[PDB]
RNA sequence: UUGAAAAAAU
RNA sequence: AUUGGAGGGCAAGUCUGGUGCCAGCAGCCGCGGUAAUUCCAGCUCCAAUAGUGUAUAUUAAAGUUGCUGUGAUUAAAACGCUCGUAGUUGAAUUAAUUACUUUGAAUAAAAUAAGGUGUUUAAAGCAAAAUGAAUAUUCAAGCAUGGGACAAUGC
RNA sequence: ACGAUCAGAUACCGUCGUAGUCCUAACUAUAAACGAUGUCAACCAAGGAUUGGAUGAAACCUUGUUCAGAACUUAAAGAGAAAUCUUGAGUUUAUGGACUUCAGGG
């Protein structure tokens, strides 16, 4: 090793680089969310994979194991207050039901969207990124603030921002 | 329109309306149009086109083989070959053959019995030539982790979470749907630890209205 | 072979028939004259 | 019970049947025919159990007449030797089977093209030996057959199989008139109490 | 099947259900041993290395079992 | 030559099973033979079986149900940890719902259900389809 | 809302085991129940054969097994051969 | 009885 | 906002000028001998994007190094055959160690998986608005202990 | 070494003929040394016949049972890329009976 600072990697490409159907089915979502590149598509992807692979790997085991009461309950609490996973489900196995359309909608520029602020997806880019939008106490310019089920009645706009 | 067999009557005049019922007491399709009534809206895809030669005394007599796989996505499908001099004859040749050789596609729980249908039940194998397909039940949220000629299969079966391994010549790309087929076509004839029971007693749809297609 | 039979209860001609080490429970063909 | 007192054999139905040499088998002993045979003749032939014969060939019937009593042209009788069609024929008539006289022309069950394509549920054949194409039809059709079997014929694909002389010529005419009988006797067409008006030598060759 | 020889003989007797030295007869290998006059008899000296080895293997069996003295050792 | 009777006594059960028969013989009865059968009598894959003497380890006759898909031996019996269960049965058993292992441990002769919850671990002796 | 298994698979009475959906050599016998006068009745016992055993010529002596236990038939099949 | 050979890519 | 490409692998042109098996392209099959979908170029769009190709190398693909897991009649591959030491494997049976198996003890951190925490999100950090994760270990050995079915050691 | 045949023939065809072909002693250790199929063990569909014993009938021959050996025929079944194999090349992605040798594109 280098470096002590720790760091890490948040989208991988996919293993076949050409497929037809894999450009539609991404387009489909791209403009659906009028992202700008593709890399959010596995940044969200990549997030997806990594908490079901905790819930796989701890439904493999029996229900009074302690590990599954420590961190099967840990994993629906973040889950739940992320706003992810709706509150009345509560088991492991709904964490691998879990599609990538529950992640992107829970992306800023889809809950300003919801708002009444901006008519179309891609007009929420500049509100968010010119700092019009303030979550609370915080002003933010970060499109991909995945907000928490506390503060979903509390995205309103800023005060004049300069 | 107009059935010539016994099984074609009863499916004309409205007398079997569950294309399983037919899969229980083993009663063979033998008219495409049966399939055509009970299952509408069937999907559709071409596999591939291939072209087979016969050297002639003149000449070599090419001909187009098409293999064409139809189901639906709740648990029915089938695969069908023909060859034939022309592009379109091929596709649709091979539509009837597809047609006529459906069978149920046996599908099960992984974990648990939380809801709905979405791997196999069991591990099966497919006895084509070289080519081996293995059909291994995945949890819910893994797709369909196999190549892009029997995962095309796979959809039209409805299953959704499935782990595929192979081994033989895949590079046939007919023997390779074969196999898939192959595989799932004997997931019902494996007798699973819940299958023991035998259940009720159910008359055959050709016994119990016999008399109607007498007169 | 083909048509099973009962290998518990085995025939008398059955066992008078079969090599004396291969009858169900082997015995002597020989006797003390 | 399912086999009550009435459908015991009488004398005079074993008269005519030992008359026939109908319990005289053929030579060589084929591995699925060792229980119908009772015994080996003086030069090595086969004696077929006279009892035995008539509990098959009255569970034969049975089947038949369950069958032929709704939808009598669902019973299709093929006759392979060249002499074995008139009882073939004399069954067609008194019972209303379909039956085939001569040569079984292959893909009959098959063809669903073809013009002369029956689509029988029970298939009875007059020797296995020479009826082995009609046999060998029905594992793509799933139906059921019943067979005039002998001594030495294979039993593959036949489900019912009944001990009797197929080779011989009062025999073949006895059985078919046999079975032609209980199988009205069964449909109360013809009640056991009486003697039927046709006589054997009408199924003769 | 056999020790050195491909047959399977399987004559046993039969001991009924109710209940109510090889060393020395294997040397066989002295009688062979005849080889002094027929020098050329290849077959005799091919029988003669199969009971020789017979020999090897029961003595090999007697010494664990305490039956022969650690020292023995056949010659000839 | 007969290095394991376990092998010889399955491999003939799987014959017989797939043969359709009824009833089938082993000749050397063990007692890993006999305790392995009452796993599979257990879970009800066969109807019963006796054991005759012959003062020679006499043979055994089982009778089958059309239930046994396949009954296989283990080459050498490795020693298997309570957490390397997972690994065994996610090889030698088609599903989760439907297969048994056969493991032997100082409690007996048990499967790999009634192991968890007794809690010990043991050499796998084989499995049951 | 939907059932999981499409249909519940026959048995053959032969071997007891399951039906293919594609196996098109397995047959179906039905012999009706007789009355005390020897006239055959509408009930009648359902009999399943596989298409494997049929073609070995074992379907036949099976049948007699089932039939005669049954009680379909009396004296074909002797003791030592029932099981 | 004798009968050797037919330049390269299309 | 560039690179590579627009025959198949693999997404993208049945467009136009010359060259005429020559220049050349081409990771493999291949395109070029006068009407080139691939050459040198003109227009257009396909993949990625502050990234993008090449050359070399580790890993997966590779069930083409096999314990899980291969092949040996004919594709590569059963020694000409037998004896034989080391090594490996060894029938049923019984109502002092070792191995196996289960629990612990203790075992540097960092790193892996993470428990929490709006560095505004994220990479991060253990900080802040008292908490330090019990943090799970640790292959192979060593100590203690519950059990003796399967195993080896001679009586 | 001759005589033919041939464009040539130093070969096939004909005649003659040294080593060799045979035995003894000592070397050599290779063959398409092949069943191109290692050794030991368990299970395994149907049939005729054969070599050598045993056991009943029949007064070397015919016939029943059984053991061991070289083999043969049928299969809608099992395996395989197929040819084919079945006293295995079957019991194998439903992959593990024991051991040894060998192979990694040309």
């Amino acid at each position: 090793g280098r470096c002590l600072r720790n760091h890490s990697i948040t989208y991988k490409t996919p293993k076949v680089p050409y497929e037809r159907e894999r450009f539609d089915a991404e387009l489909k979502l791209v403009g659906q969310f009028g992202l700008k590149n593709k890399k959010e598509i596995q940044r969200v992807h990549y997030m997806l994979g990594h908490m079901r692979t905790i819930a796989k790997v701890m439904l493999m085991k029996d229900a009074k194991d302690p590990k599954r009461l420590l961190e099967g309950a840990a994993l629906l609490r973040r889950l739940h207050n992320l706003g992810i996973l709706p509150r009345d489900q509560n088991k492991l196995e709904f964490v691998l039901a879990l599609k990538e359309e529950n992640l992107l909608e829970r992306r800023l520029q889809t809950l300003v969207y919801r708002k009444g602020f901006a008519k179309s997806i891609h007009h929420a880019r500049v509100l968010i990124r010119g700092k019009m939008i303030k979550v609370g106490k915080q002003v933010v310019d970060v499109p991909s603030f995945l907000v928490r089920v506390e503060s979903e009645p509390l995205i309103q706009l800023a005060d004049n921002t300069p | 329109w107009t059935p010539v067999t016994k099984l074609g009557r009863l499916v004309k005049d409205g007398k079997v309306k569950s294309i399983d019922q037919i899969f229980e007491f083993g009663i063979k399709i033998k008219e495409y149009q049966i399939v055509d009534h009970l299952l509408p809206g069937l999907k559709e895809e071409v596999m591939t086109m291939q072209s087979v030669q016969k050297q002639t005394s003149a000449g070599q007599r090419t001909r187009l083989k098409a293999y064409v796989a139809i189901g639906d996505h709740n648990g029915h499908a089938g695969l069908g070959v023909k060859c034939a001099k022309e592009v379109a004859e091929a596709i649709k040749g091979a539509m009837i053959q597809a047609k006529l050789a459906m069978v149920p596609v046996r599908r099960g729980y992984w974990g648990a019995t939380i809801g709905e249908v979405h791997t196999v039940p069991c591990k099966l194998t497919g006895a084509c030539g070289s080519v081996r397909v293995r059909l291994v039940p995945a949890p819910r949220g893994t797709g369909i982790v196999a190549a892009p000629t029997p995962k095309k299969f796979l959809i039209l079966a409805g299953i959704e979470d499935v782990f595929t391994q192979t081994t033989g010549h895949t590079k046939t790309l007919g023997n390779f749907v074969k196999a898939t087929y192959d595989a799932v076509r004997q997931s019902y004839g494996f007798q699973t630890k819940d299958l023991w029971k035998v259940g009720g007693v159910k008359q055959s749809p050709m016994d119990k209205y016999a008399k109607i297609l007498a007169e | 072979p083909l048509i099973e039979v009962d290998l518990l209860n085995p025939t008398a001609a059955s066992e008078a028939k079969a090599h004396k080490m291969k009858r169900l429970v082997p015995t002597p063909n020989s006797y003390f004259l | 019970t399912n086999f009550p007192d009435i459908l015991k054999p009488s004398a005079e139905d074993i008269k005519m049947m030992v008359a026939c040499r109908v319990h005289i088998g053929a030579t060589n002993l084929n591995f699925a025919m060792e229980e119908y045979v009772y015994e080996r003749g003086n030069n090595n032939e086969c004696i077929f159990n006279l009892m035995k014969t008539w509990e098959k060939l009255s569970l034969a019937a049975r089947v038949i007449a369950g069958i032929s009593n709704e939808t009598p042209s669902d019973v299709v009788a093929v006759a392979g030797r060249e002499m074995a069609h008139r009882a073939s024929l004399k069954f067609m008539k008194y019972t209303g089977c379909t039956a085939v006289a001569g040569r079984f022309t292959p893909g009959s069950f098959t063809n669903q093209i073809q013009k002369k394509f029956m689509e029988p549920r029970l298939i009875i054949v007059s020797d296995p030996s020479v009826d082995h194409q009609a046999l060998r039809e029905s594992g793509y059709i799933n139906v059921p057959t019943i067979a005039f079997c002998n001594s030495d014929n294979s039993l593959k694909n036949v489900d019912i199989a009944i001990p009797c002389n197929n080779r011989s010529r009062l025999s073949i005419g006895l059985m078919w008139w046999m079975l032609t009988r209980e199988i009205l006797r069964y449909q109360g067409k013809l009640a056991r109490d009486e003697k039927w008006d046709v006589m054997v030598d009408l199924f003769l060759h | 099947g056999r020790m050195y020889n491909p047959g399977r003989g399987i004559s046993r007797r039969c001991i009924p259900y109710r209940r109510s030295e090889d060393l020395y007869f294997l040397m066989r290998a002295v009688s062979v041993r005849h080889l002094e006059k027929n020098k050329k008899d290849k077959d005799a000296k091919y029988h003669l290395i199969l009971i020789e080895s017979k020999i090897h293997r029961l003595t090999r069996y007697y010494k664990s079992a305490k039956v022969l003295e650690a020292s023995f050792k056949y010659d000839a | 030559v007969r290095v394991n009777v376990l092998a010889d006594a399955l491999k003939s059960i799987t014959n017989a099973e797939k043969q359709g028969k009824r009833q089938v013989m082993i000749r050397p009865a063990s007692k890993v033979i006999c305790e392995f059968l009452n796993v599979m009598m257990k879970h009800q894959y066969i109807t019963d079986y006796t054991v005759v003497d012959t003062h020679r380890s006499g043979k055994i006759v089982v009778n089958l149900n059309g239930r046994l898909n396949k009954c296989a031996v283990i080459s050498p019996r490795f020693n298997v940890t309570l957490s390397e269960f997972d690994k065994w049965e996610a090889n030698l058993l088609p599903s989760r719902h439907f297969g048994a292992l056969v493991l032997t441990t100082s409690y007996g002769i048990l499967d790999n259900t009634e192991a968890r919850a007794k809690h010990t671990g043991g050499r796998i002796l084989g499995f049951f389809y | 809302n939907k059932k999981i298994e499409l249909y519940i698979p026959r048995h053959c009475s032969v071997t007891h085991t399951l039906i293919a959906a594609d196996d098109h050599a397995a047959v179906q016998i039905l012999v009706p129940h007789v009355n005390e006068n020897g006239v055959i009745l509408p009930e009648s016992t359902v009999y399943t054969v596989k298409g494997s055993v049929r073609k070995d010529g074992i379907s036949d002596h099976s049948l007699n097994r089932q039939f005669q236990k049954d009680g379909f038939l009396k004296t074909v099949v002797p003791k030592n051969m029932m099981i």
